[PDB]
C-alpha cells in the first residue's frame, strides 16, 4: 500500500453547494449582489467557515499532499462526465465512482402539492447522488482506506443511508476509522429531538466527529448558551479580562459534552470558524486558539470551503501522525496546520478554486504562530 | 554619538562599583563611566 | 427612460403559490438564494444570462431562504444553491438541481424537460 | 583534524571543538533591570523565519 | 495659596492623599527623575530605588533584616501619613 495512507470520502459530488442553511438577520440588497461580498467578512456565525460536499474534502485532501478516494454515484450525462473529470484532474481517485446511464447528473424529481394551503414538495425519483446501492461499492477502495469520511447529507436519503451503514461495516471490518463530518442541511435545523434521533446511529458508528460550534449548541441547547453569551454582570466583573467586553470563546466542559460521547469516539473536534478549535479525547480536552483575515483581500475573499479545507487538513495529519490521538501537545500542533489551511481557503472565490496546497499552508502556519508552538 | 557594540557572544564582567548609576534619555537604568573603565566579555 | 438593471424578480412564498397555481404557458425557474451565500453570487449572474437569453420563453423567479426559510424547508431544498424547474403542464414534475450548474445545463433542461 | 584542515583549508569548524568552553552562568532575570529581561512568553516577530535565497539550496545541495 | 487651595481640594473635590503602592520600576522612575535627565545619581533615596530594580538584591536585603518576604509584600501597604487620635466611644 502507497503512502501517504489513503482516504475515502462518501457521498454526493456537487459543485458548490454549502448544505448549512439558517436565517441571518443582516440581509444585503436582493438584487445588487456586488453587495454581498460585505456579508463575506461580516458573516452569520454559521458561515464563518462553512463545509460543503465530501468531493471538496478530498480535493482539498489531495491538494495539502494526502492520498484520496471519492465513493459515490454520478448520472451517465454530461454533468456527471465533468464532475468526475473535475475530480480526477485534482488527482482523487475515481475507481469508486459508479455511472447510471439512465440517470440526469444532480437532478430530483419532485411532485409540488399544496397540502393545508401551503405549498409543498415530495421527492419522485431521486438523484444518482442519493442513489448509490450497497453491491455498487468498491470493496478496494473501503478495504485500502483508512479514514472513512461522511457527511450528514446522506442521512437525508434512505438509499444512501443503507449503503453508507454497509460501507461503514466495511470499512470497520477493514480496519479504517469512521470521520463524520456533520454539515447539518437545511431540513436538520427544524428541531433539536428529530435530529438527534436521526444522527444516533451514524454518531454512534463514528470514531471522528467534526462539528461547528452553531452544530454543537443545537444539538445540546441553543437556548442555554445564547442566555450563557448573552449574560453581564450588575455590578462589577468577577476578574479583569471580564472587563474587556471580549468575543466570546466559551469552551464546553466535557461534563457538557458527555450526552454525545460514546465509547468508540477518538476524537471530537468544535470548530468556532478557524478561530477556535475546542477539541475532546477520552484522555484529555482543550482548545486551539487560530485566527482569520477576510479584511486583507475584501474582494476576493469568500469563506465557502473553508470546513472543507479544516477537515482536510485534520485528515491529512491524523493519517501521518499517529500521536494525535494520544499527545496533547502534538495535538495542538497538528492542529495549528488544519487552522492554517482554513485561513488560506477563506481567501479565494470558489470552494475547490481556492483550496491551499501543503506547502503554502505550511508556510502560512510558521508565519502566523511563533517558533515555540510549531 | 557613537554607539560602542559587542564584538563577540560572551559573558559581561566588570565591576559595578567604579560606575555610577544613572537613568538614560531612554529611562533605563545605566552606569555613568568616568575612568578608563576595562570590561571584559569572556567569549 | 433607464432600464432596469436586472430581469429576475424576486418573490414571496404566496406570490410564488399564486404563480404556480395560476395557468402558465412558459416554463417556471425558481431560484432559492441568500445573500451571505457566496456560491449564489455566480448563480445570480448565470441567472441573470440565462433571464437574458429566455426573453419571453421561460420566468425566472428568484426566492430568500432570509424570508422565506420555512416554505423553502417545506419544497425540500437541502441547501443553497438550489434551482426548481416547474413545467407548465400540471401533470409533469419538477426537477429540483442543486449546486452551480452550468448554464448549459439550464437551457437542456429547460428545452427537453419543461 | 584540526590545525590540519585548518591549514589546508579542508572544511573544519571556524572554532576547535576541542578547545571550546561554555559561557558560564548569566544573569537569571532575577538580578537583571527590567529592560534586559526575556519575555515571559515568546514575541510574534515577522522575522522569526529565515530568508531563503540561492546559498542556502546550493549549500545544502553540495552538502548531500 | 498653597494651603487653602488643598483645604478647597478636600472640601469641595474629594481630594485625598490616598497612598500609591508602586513597583520598584515606578518608584525608580519617580525618585529618580526628579534629579535630571542623565546625571549622576547623588541623593540616597535614588540610589536605593536603583539598587532595589533587581529583584535578588531586595531578597538579598529582605533576609538582612531578617524577616520574610510575604510580609514584606504586605509591609508595602501601609498607611502612610499621621494617623488619627483613638476614639473615646463614651
Amino acid at each position: 500500500y502507497d503512502d501517504p495512507p489513503l482516504v475515502c470520502c462518501f457521498g454526493a459530488v456537487q459543485k458548490e453547494f454549502v448544505p448549512v442553511v439558517r436565517v441571518h438577520d443582516n440581509p444585503m440588497h436582493p438584487d445588487i449582489y456586488s453587495q454581498w461580498k460585505m456579508l463575506q467578512w461580516d458573516p452569520p456565525e454559521f458561515g464563518r467557515a462553512p463545509g460543503g460536499p465530501p468531493s471538496n474534502v478530498a480535493i482539498s485532501h489531495v491538494r495539502l499532499g494526502g492520498r484520496a478516494a471519492f465513493m459515490g454515484k454520478v448520472g451517465g450525462d454530461d454533468y456527471g462526465e465533468e464532475l468526475v473529470l473535475m475530480m480526477n484532474k485534482e488527482r482523487v481517485q475515481t475507481r469508486g465512482v459508479k455511472f447510471d446511464e439512465g440517470a440526469s447528473t444532480a437532478c430530483t424529481r419532485v411532485k409540488i402539492k399544496f397540502e393545508d394551503g401551503k405549498m409543498k414538495a415530495e421527492t419522485v425519483k431521486e438523484p444518482p447522488e442519493d442513489s448509490l446501492l450497497a453491491s455498487e461499492l468498491n470493496l478496494a477502495v473501503l478495504k485500502e482506506a483508512r479514514i472513512f469520511h461522511f457527511n450528514s447529507e446522506v442521512l437525508t436519503s434512505p438509499t444512501m443511508e443503507s449503503t453508507l451503514f454497509k460501507a461503514i461495516q466495511w470499512s470497520k471490518k477493514f480496519g479504517g476509522l469512521i470521520f463524520f463530518d456533520l454539515n447539518l442541511p437545511l431540513p436538520l435545523w427544524r428541531s433539536r429531538n428529530e435530529t438527534r434521533k436521526l444522527i444516533k446511529k451514524s454518531w454512534d458508528e463514528a470514531n471522528i466527529i467534526e462539528v461547528s460550534q452553531q452544530e454543537l449548541e443545537f444539538l445540546l441547547d441553543e437556548e442555554y448558551y445564547e442566555r450563557r453569551r448573552n449574560y453581564t454582570p450588575q455590578y462589577f466583573a468577577e476578574d479583569f479580562e471580564q472587563t474587556k467586553n471580549r468575543r466570546d470563546y466559551y469552551h464546553y466542559t466535557p461534563e457538557e459534552i458527555k450526552p454525545l460521547w460514546h465509547d468508540d469516539l477518538k476524537l471530537l473536534v468544535v470548530t468556532d470558524g478557524t478561530l477556535r478549535l475546542h477539541y475532546y479525547t477520552p484522555k484529555f480536552d482543550g482548545v486551539v486558539v487560530g485566527t482569520e483575515d477576510v479584511l486583507i483581500t475584501p474582494f476576493t475573499c469568500d469563506r465557502t470551503g473553508s470546513g472543507d479545507a479544516v477537515v482536510a487538513g485534520i485528515m491529512r495529519k491524523l493519517t501521518t501522525c499517529p500521536e494525535m490521538f494520544e499527545d496533547q501537545d502534538v495535538l495542538e500542533r497538528q492542529l495549528r496546520f488544519a487552522v492554517a489551511a482554513g485561513i488560506i481557503s477563506q481567501w479565494t472565490i470558489g470552494a475547490v478554486r481556492g483550496f491551499p496546497t501543503e506547502s503554502a499552508t505550511q508556510n502560512l502556519k510558521e508565519q502566523v504562530y511563533v517558533p515555540s508552538m510549531w | 554619538a557613537e554607539h560602542v557594540r559587542a564584538p563577540y557572544n560572551g559573558k559581561i564582567k566588570f565591576n559595578e562599583d567604579l560606575v555610577h548609576p544613572t537613568r538614560t534619555r531612554h529611562g533605563h537604568p545605566a552606569f555613568l563611566c568616568y575612568i578608563d573603565l576595562s570590561v571584559i566579555i569572556e567569549s | 427612460f433607464v432600464r432596469e438593471d436586472y430581469l429576475v424578480r424576486k418573490l414571496s412564498a404566496q406570490e410564488l403559490q399564486d404563480l404556480v397555481k395560476g395557468e402558465r404557458k412558459v416554463p417556471l425557474i425558481v431560484d432559492f438564494y441568500a445573500t451571505w451565500c457566496g456560491p449564489c453570487i455566480l448563480m445570480a449572474q448565470e441567472l441573470e444570462m440565462l433571464a437574458v437569453e429566455y426573453e419571453s420563453n421561460a420566468m425566472i423567479v428568484k426566492v430568500d431562504t432570509d424570508d422565506e426559510y420555512e416554505f423553502a424547508r417545506d419544497m425540500q431544498v437541502r441547501g443553497l444553491p438550489t434551482l426548481f424547474f416547474i413545467s407548465p403542464d400540471p401533470s409533469k414534475d419538477a426537477i429540483r438541481t442543486e449546486g452551480l450548474i452550468p448554464l448549459q445545463m439550464m437551457r437542456d433542461i429547460i428545452d427537453n424537460d419543461m | 583534524g584540526f590545525e590540519l584542515d585548518k591549514k589546508l583549508g579542508r572544511p573544519h569548524p571556524f572554532i576547535d571543538p576541542t578547545k571550546k568552553k561554555q559561557i558560564e552562568t548569566t544573569l537569571t532575570s532575577d538580578e537583571s533591570w527590567w529592560n534586559w529581561r526575556k519575555p515571559e512568553k515568546e514575541q510574534w516577530s515577522r522575522w522569526q523565519r529565515r530568508r531563503p535565497d540561492v546559498e542556502t539550496v546550493f549549500l545544502k545541495a553540495m552538502a548531500e | 495659596t498653597e494651603d487653602e487651595a488643598r483645604r478647597r481640594n478636600w472640601i469641595e473635590r474629594g481630594w485625598a492623599p490616598w497612598e500609591e503602592i508602586l513597583t520598584p520600576e515606578a518608584d525608580f522612575a519617580r525618585k529618580s527623575l526628579n534629579e535630571g535627565e542623565e546625571v549622576p545619581l547623588q541623593s540616597p533615596e535614588a540610589i536605593e530605588a536603583f539598587k532595589m530594580l533587581r529583584p535578588s538584591y531586595r531578597k538579598k536585603k529582605i533576609k538582612e533584616m531578617g524577616i520574610t518576604e510575604d510580609e514584606w509584600y504586605a509591609k508595602q501597604f501601609e498607611i502612610r501619613g499621621d494617623k488619627p487620635p483613638p476614639l473615646d466611644t463614651s
